[PDB]
């Protein structure tokens, strides 16, 4: 009776730290996902600034060295002219534009020492301006090489919060391959990962229906007012951006392979195919290479960029009347909660966030709440 | 005698034409041409400031016309009339008595 | 008729002082006046000719000079040559030159 009611405290004990255990590493993972993922996003936004720093800094050195040439020559010209000058003893011995001058031949002999007056004047003028421009382009370049050192100051910070993160991300996963996780513990990770997903949409949904109904409003005078065009006899011409705000609140109309593919790969997991048990895939799974590019499928504005249990980085985009497309497993989010996006716009890097087994893209599309069939919208 | 210099920018062609066209211009006897390199040969012998304008990369020098008027065009109005005639065809430079 | 010559550039005050005791040495030569580059530069400088052209040189632009100056009875044209002749001889001579006259 003694030993007996020690192991059966002892065996809910042992349940209640493999669970807390568990808690704290998800968490952990949560944390390095996140990190990861920011840190991904400013090295891609850095990496971009460099590069057109980089190409600008070529061009200042390459227009720098050839003024420096022009300088040394310009230089070396003006100095062999000052020598024959002194050779010539014009500094002191000027008396031979006295005693040699005549009636007409005296006339003009003067002009021609006004023409060489002139000419060294203009000499000495081009190598006052070719200093002054080599100046300044150097100091023009010191301020480029000084933007340059402070972005590759930030690359050196942001790549060490990423390496750190992805060290520790390798020690969180260890740890957690060690919790065997059976089979009926794991169908509810997976109802209760769906459910907190499904709630995290509609608080998302919740917080954009202000811009959300505005939006529509706003599109629905565009289409309106192009009535009063075509049953008034004329045609109304909305705006580049009354075309772009019905585009991204007019939904994602009727499935027919209009829309971009996500990403392009082995299609590993269709809507409908069983996930485990009696639970099925609610999304498709595409496989492809960790940090491929993620598109928007259509026109519409980020209104979720969050780490979820089981999806990992989700990031949801709006596409009006209801529709959303689901994007997870990233290894970044590229764009930020409010962003308006465009058809084939990069919003995130492939990975395998949340724990997955191989790099791959999740993508739902919601209707009315619900995900359906994403397959029939995929063409382009 | 007015000297009148030439535009320095006058090619071989152009600087004929000038030449051709100031022939009888109204109170000009004659006018005596000296090329670019003729004038720069006349400062390097006669100024003695020696290859001063050859240290230069251009030639600073133009051709050159001196104007001799006629001996009914020698007073100092008639001057003034036949330097003004000179103003009127574009492509001279500066005029001098 | 002074003979004037100027010296290579390269020369420190030493090699330039070794060319002067030469000229001096050398038959017909009553005196040579030297110039140092460092001296020639002085009296360049006080010149208002190429305003601003010096300021802008880093390097002293002119050679020393050293004006040879012939005794009386060796200032006829053959004697000028001779001297001339012996003179370019000399190391460190870059250029010769003849009083205008």
């Amino acid at each position: 009776l003694k030993s007996i009611q020690a192991d059966i405290a002892a065996k809910e004990r042992a349940v209640r730290q493999k669970q807390q255990q568990r808690a704290s590493l998800l968490a952990q993972l949560k944390k390095q996902e996140e990190a990861i993922s920011e840190a991904t996003r400013k090295l891609r936004e850095t990496q971009n600034t460099l590069n057109q720093l980089n190409k600008q800094i070529d061009e200042m050195n390459a227009s720098i060295a050839k003024l420096e040439q022009q300088k040394a020559a310009q230089e070396r010209s003006l100095a062999a002219q000052l020598d024959a000058a002194f050779r010539q003893g014009e500094h002191t011995g000027i008396q031979l534009i006295l005693s040699g001058e005549e009636s007409q031949r005296g006339q003009r002999l003067q002009a021609y020492f006004g023409y060489l007056n002139q000419a060294r004047q203009e000499t000495i003028a081009q190598l006052k301006q070719t200093r002054e421009e080599v100046a300044m382009q150097r100091a023009e370049l010191e301020e480029k090489q000084s933007e340059q050192q402070t972005l590759l100051y930030e690359q050196r910070a942001q790549q060490a919060k990423l390496t750190q993160a992805l060290n520790e991300r390798k020690k969180t996963l260890a740890g957690l391959e060690s919790s065997i996780q059976q089979g009926q513990q794991q169908l509810s990770e997976l109802r209760a990962n769906e459910s907190r997903l499904r709630n995290s949409i509609a608080r998302a949904e919740a917080a954009a229906k202000a811009r959300a109904e505005r939006e529509a409003r706003e599109a629905q005078a565009v289409r309106d007012r192009q009535k009063e065009a075509t049953r008034k006899g004329t045609t109304y011409k909305p705006t580049e951006s009354e075309k772009s705000l019905m585009s991204r609140t007019g939904g994602l109309g009727a499935p027919r392979g209009q829309a971009f593919w996500p990403v392009r790969g082995p299609t590993l997991h269709r809507y409908g195919e069983q996930l485990q048990g009696e639970l099925r895939w609610k999304g498709m799974v595409i496989g492809a290479s960790e940090g491929t590019e993620v598109k928007a499928i259509a026109d519409g504005r980020v209104i979720l960029a969050d780490w979820l249990q089981g999806y990992g980085l989700v990031v949801v985009v709006e596409h009006g009347k209801g529709d959303m497309s689901l994007y997870g497993y990233n290894q970044s989010a590229l764009v930020s909660v409010g962003s308006q996006v465009r058809a084939g716009q990069p919003i995130a890097l492939v990975g395998s966030s949340g724990g997955q087994g191989r790099p791959s893209l999740y993508f739902e599309i919601r209707r009315q709440g619900q995900a359906v069939n994403p397959q029939p919208w995929l063409g382009r | 005698q007015i000297t009148v210099y030439l535009q320095k920018t006058l090619d071989d062609d152009a600087a004929a034409g000038v030449v051709a066209q100031l022939q009888a211009e109204q109170g000009v006897e004659k006018v005596n041409y000296l090329s670019r390199e003729d004038a720069l040969g006349e400062f390097r012998n006669w100024s003695g400031f020696g290859g001063a304008l050859d240290m230069l990369e251009e030639n600073p020098l133009p051709a050159v016309a001196v104007v001799i008027p006629k001996l009914d065009f020698q007073g100092t109005e008639s001057l003034n009339t036949l330097r003004d005639r000179i103003t009127q065809i574009n492509g001279i430079d500066e005029v001098r008595m």
